[PDB]
């Protein structure tokens, strides 16, 4: 032992000893205010977070318009009881909702013999759709009802007198939400006489008995000024029309369809779609699906989609067939008309395997939609870039940043990015990482290098960069 | 009798690992459904490890618990290589990360939702500590004190996040989330799969440095391993009931997001939200790091004793006993962790020489029954039941080097530092003679500095 002992210690160890033991501690404690308020410091100075904006349950995820049930499934189950076996499919692409319908009632073209109230009985009853809500219900998809009311005709709202085609809409309104219906959607307003008056009220209607409840418009125009009379009174209005439906094919001026529909609302909740009730590639070549898709995701809104828009459905392809109502290709018997006419790489059976196919585009934005807190609500800032791009970034406070570059041109370019107005929040790093590519030959996950950085002819990127400073 | 008995038992565990991994484990095995098998095989596998410390501990029964039993098989450098360890990667990492989770839980319920920086998290961390220690080097009569109210406030918020999760299941959407997604799928089997476990395991700590006190107070003789299956089971039981808990009220998402599971738990159920889940949690951490410093006295009075650790260390203050030069090297030890990145980073950096240290007490539990019979064991355990231990527990080890070698590297470096301060220490020719006046004139320098007596000899 190299011990010193205790009682001889006491001898050695007391003279001025006492003062130096006692003054040694106090430097500890003054040691120790001096970490405890060096802390008080950091966490005052630190900024803030910011509150959470209130999300709605179609706020978080994208649409899914299924217009004709008899050909959604196809021959012999175009049915409602047909429908309940589908939804482990639209929880997979996770649509937050399905505008479903029109299933009332219409003989044609009377408005004495059209009824709201009532179902038709090609479909089923409506203990057939009281349990197709509470199936619906249990997985979280909402189910939003078509109420436009002369949907085979030529003119949807009777050219004759008006006021009792609304009161039928006044009463539907009230009785179906009773069944338990979560929104409702009109569509063909602009042959409705006065329709910015009649909506305001069925606002005030569909929020005089929740506020979980929407209402979705529809129109035919592409006219600005057409929609923001529309949107005068109304804000808390979902409105598709056919704004983005012109070709244009030029990023310099969709950024111009893009950022003027913002900047005339301010910053509200638009909702992208090409039409209020057509397909995408109704209006696109199929070398842009890929293209648009991505930008739908990506823009500050609720996307709404059609189906067949994520298997890239296309009616012209597939002769013998109604333009309005396509046929959903399942599988290769999906087409019983034409033996043959389908190829393997036309189907949702086909694609659900293939890591590069259009379907497995879809889910891969839908998982990352309804799940990053930057692309749910995140603030929106475009910025100049090539002549053919198309670049954004959308941004929460702290959370992962994304950045997405689009290329409308058929020519190889360059990046270009130069930032110069973007916030000191949203400054941008040199080095950035990869989340995916549309068009595949990529290294998904290298880190690319932004004034390194090249396109080729129809390519978007999504990349994405975490919050520094 | 044994009733009294249990409860001391899982007094030692349930600390404050429970507050952490659940966002560790649910990381590394995707589905919410595979994470609470991971929650079931390690309240088996501490039956095992547990059961063979009841039995290796009764044999020897020295003092000094995983040190005693490693010197009487091994008594060399290997007694001192595992001082060596314990001392610099096992017990100062099992406390700094339980100083870490204390002050995330006071500074998440403050912003709430936002990453708390790290440079303010770590200065909570060493406050945690720093008066820690410094109650414990005053009187340990306060402190033992002071300890027993810190296994209420444990065990209450526990209990409470039982019935706050079980209510949520019977009072609407019955099974809410309800998710086995990676059930079949996300387990790489040898990747990570393994380091959920080192996580899982860590929930579990204590149940090897503790568990020899138990025995003599009771004198059950033989009937310790009664309790020992009783016990431990319905505390595995506790883990997956929270996980439960976890897992019905939020999501999958807000789990891999936050750094404190147990606030957004605490935010979907009320309102009041921060006199609940931060106050009875922020104590549960206050008392871990408190419950591993009335151990760092009990092991240093062993070591010194022996030979190994310079007798500066070990010694008592006259007035108020409480070992100085011991407590003051822990603190020191653990604030010099304040230089590392990230929780999960030092989990997968304590529990590699940690389970090291354990497979290695139990084969000598084995050589010694090859080797040396008749000891007059009073517990018979099965031939190949520690054998089924040692065979999983290797397997953790090995596959720590195809995945992460960056802290098994340099983990290596500080156990063959202490090699040459082995050589120079208990090897060591005394010749010189300048050094052993050296040694003299620093020990009583010390001595002079802090006021410590040696041990009553
Ligand atoms: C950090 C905490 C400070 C407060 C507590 C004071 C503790 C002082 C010692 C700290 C280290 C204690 C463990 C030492 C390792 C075990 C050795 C052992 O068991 O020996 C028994 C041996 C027997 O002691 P006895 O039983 O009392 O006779 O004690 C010694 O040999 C003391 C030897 C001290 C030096 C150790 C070797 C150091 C080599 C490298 C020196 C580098 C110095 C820095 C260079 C400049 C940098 C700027
Ligand atoms: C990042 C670092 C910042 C935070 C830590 C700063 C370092 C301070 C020391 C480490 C932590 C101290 C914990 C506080 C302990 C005091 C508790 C108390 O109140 O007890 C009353 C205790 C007894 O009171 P007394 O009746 O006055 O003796 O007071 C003391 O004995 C003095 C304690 C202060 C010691 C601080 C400095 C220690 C000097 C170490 C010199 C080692 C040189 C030789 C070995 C070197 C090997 C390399
Ligand atoms: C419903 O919209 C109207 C204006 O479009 C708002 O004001 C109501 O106007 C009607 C006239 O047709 C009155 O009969 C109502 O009494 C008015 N409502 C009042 C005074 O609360 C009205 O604010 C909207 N409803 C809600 C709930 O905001
Ligand atoms: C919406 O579709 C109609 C159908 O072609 C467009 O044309 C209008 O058709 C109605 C009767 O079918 C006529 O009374 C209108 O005069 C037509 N419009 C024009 C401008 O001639 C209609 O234009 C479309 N709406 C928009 C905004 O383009
Ligand atoms: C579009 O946003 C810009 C701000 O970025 C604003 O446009 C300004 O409009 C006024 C009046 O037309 C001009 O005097 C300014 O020079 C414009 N500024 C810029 C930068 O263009 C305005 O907030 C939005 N435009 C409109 C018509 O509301
Ligand atoms: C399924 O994939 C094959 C291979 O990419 C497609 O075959 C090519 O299609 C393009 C455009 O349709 C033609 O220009 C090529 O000549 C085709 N190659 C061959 C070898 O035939 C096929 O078209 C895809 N299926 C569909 C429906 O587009
Ligand atoms: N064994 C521990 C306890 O609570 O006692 C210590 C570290 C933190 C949690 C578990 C590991």
């Amino acid at each position: 032992t190299g011990l010193s002992k205790e009682e001889l210690l006491k001898v050695a160890g007391s003279p001025g000893w006492v003062r130096t033991r006692w003054a040694l501690l106090l430097l500890f404690w003054l040691g120790w205010l001096g970490m405890l308020a060096g802390a008080v410091v950091i966490i005052v100075r630190a900024p803030r977070c910011r509150e959470l904006p209130a999300q709605k349950w179609w706020h978080t995820g994208a649409l899914y318009r299924i217009g004709d049930l008899q050909a959604f499934q196809g021959h012999g189950a175009g049915n409602l009881a047909g429908l309940k076996g589908r939804l482990d499919y639209l929880s997979s692409l996770k649509v937050k909702g399905l505008v479903l319908g029109p299933i009332h009632k219409n003989q044609k073209d009377d408005v004495a013999q059209t009824d709201l109230l009532q179902i038709d009985p090609n479909f089923g009853s409506k203990e057939d759709f009281d349990s197709l809500l509470q199936s619906a219900k249990k997985k979280s998809i909402r189910v939003i009802l078509d109420l436009t009311p002369n949907y085979r005709g030529e003119n949807s709202w009777f050219s004759t007198q008006v006021d009792t085609v609304a009161t039928k809409v006044k009463d539907a309104l009230e009785f179906w939400l009773q069944a338990g219906v979560d929104g409702f959607q009109v569509r063909d307003i602009e042959n409705l006489k006065d329709a910015s008056s009649f909506l305001a009220e069925w606002q005030n209607i569909t929020k005089g008995f929740s506020e979980d409840r929407l209402l979705i418009a529809g129109t035919n125009s592409s006219d600005l000024q057409q929609i923001l009379s529309l949107l005068e009174s109304n804000k808390d209005l979902l409105l598709t029309s056919s704004y983005l439906s012109d070709s244009g094919s030029t990023g310099e001026h969709t950024k111009s369809l893009v950022t003027q529909y913002l900047n005339a609302t301010g910053n509200r909740w638009c909702s992208w779609s090409l039409s209020q009730a057509r397909l995408l590639t109704s209006f696109l070549p199929a070398q842009l699906l890929r293209l648009y898709q991505l930008m739908l995701f990506t823009l500050p809104g609720t996307p709404v989609f059609s189906y067949g828009d994520e298997i890239g459905l296309d009616a012209a392809a597939l002769p013998g067939q109604p333009m309005e109502a396509p046929v959903m290709l399942w599988d290769e018997s999906s087409f019983p008309d034409i033996p043959g006419a389908v190829s393997a790489n036309m189907t949702v059976k086909g694609q659900s395997e293939d890591p590069g196919s259009l379907l497995s585009l879809f889910r891969r934005l839908s998982d990352q939609r309804s799940k990053e807190r930057s692309l749910l609500h995140g603030d929106f800032h475009a910025f100049s870039a090539g002549p053919g791009l198309f670049s954004y970034i959308r941004h929460w406070d702290q959370n992962e940043r994304f950045l997405v570059v689009l290329n409308f041109g058929d020519v190889g370019l360059s990046a270009g990015l130069q930032a110069s107005d973007l916030p000191a929040s949203a400054s941008l790093p040199a080095k950035a990482d990869l989340l995916l590519s549309t068009q595949p030959g990529r290294e998904e996950g290298s880190p690319l290098e932004l004034e390194r950085l090249k396109l080729e002819p129809h390519e978007g990127l999504l990349l994405r960069f975490p919050y520094a400073a | 009798t044994l009733l009294n008995g249990v409860a001391i038992i899982v007094g030692t565990i349930i600390g404050s690992g429970i507050f952490v991994t659940p966002t560790g484990v649910l990381k590394e095995a995707g589905s919410p459904g595979l994470a609470l098998v991971v929650w079931a095989a390690c309240g088996v596998f501490s039956i095992v490890g547990a059961l063979c410390y009841a039995e290796l501990g009764t044999t020897i029964s020295k003092s000094g618990g995983d040190y005693a039993y490693m010197l009487e098989v091994y008594g060399s450098l290997p007694a001192f290589l595992k001082l060596w360890i314990e001392l610099l990667i096992i017990r100062p990492s099992s406390q700094y990360i339980v100083a870490l989770v204390f002050a995330t839980y006071l500074l998440k319920p403050l912003f709430p939702t936002c990453p708390v920086p790290e440079e303010a998290a770590k200065l909570v961390a060493c406050l945690c500590v720093l008066l820690l220690t410094a109650v414990n080097c005053y009187s340990v009569k306060a402190a033992t004190r002071v300890q027993d109210a810190f296994a209420a406030a444990k065990l209450l918020a526990l209990a409470l996040i039982i019935l706050l999760g079980f209510v949520q299941i019977g009072k609407g959407d019955v099974s809410n989330l309800d998710p086995n997604f990676s059930f079949e799928g996300t387990k790489l089997d040898v990747g990570n799969i393994v380091l959920a476990l080192y996580s899982g395991l860590f929930a579990y700590g204590g149940w090897n440095y503790l568990n020899f006190v138990t025995e003599e107070m009771i004198n059950p003789y033989r009937n310790l391993p009664l309790a020992i299956i009783i016990s431990l089971p319905i505390v595995t039981l506790v883990y997956v009931l929270t996980n439960l808990a976890y897992f019905t009220t939020l999501s999958t998402e807000q789990m891999l997001s936050s750094e404190a599971v147990a606030v957004d738990f605490g935010n979907y159920h009320l309102g009041v939200m921060s006199w609940i889940i931060p106050v009875f949690v922020g104590l549960s951490c206050f008392g871990s790091v408190n419950g591993s410093l009335f151990t760092s006295s009990r092991l240093f009075f062993v070591g010194s004793r022996e030979g190994h650790l310079p007798s500066i260390l070990s010694m008592i203050h006259p007035q108020l006993l409480t070992p100085v030069p011991s407590l003051v090297f822990t603190c020191v030890m653990t604030l010099l962790y304040a230089f590392s990145k990230d929780i999960f980073s030092v989990i997968n950096f304590f529990s590699f020489f940690n389970w090291l240290c354990v497979a290695l007490a139990i084969i000598g539990m084995i050589w010694l029954r090859h080797r040396k019979p008749e000891l007059e064991r009073p517990i018979k355990v099965n031939l190949a039941l520690p054998v089924f231990f040692i065979l999983a527990c290797l397997f953790l080890i090995a596959v720590s080097f195809w995945k992460t070698p960056v802290e098994c590297g340099i983990g290596f470096t500080i156990i063959l530092s202490g090699l040459p301060v082995y050589f120079f220490g208990v090897w060591w020719k005394n010749k010189p003679k300048w050094l052993l006046q050296g040694i003299f004139s620093t020990t009583v320098l010390c001595q002079k500095l802090m006021q410590v007596v040696p041990q009553e000899t």
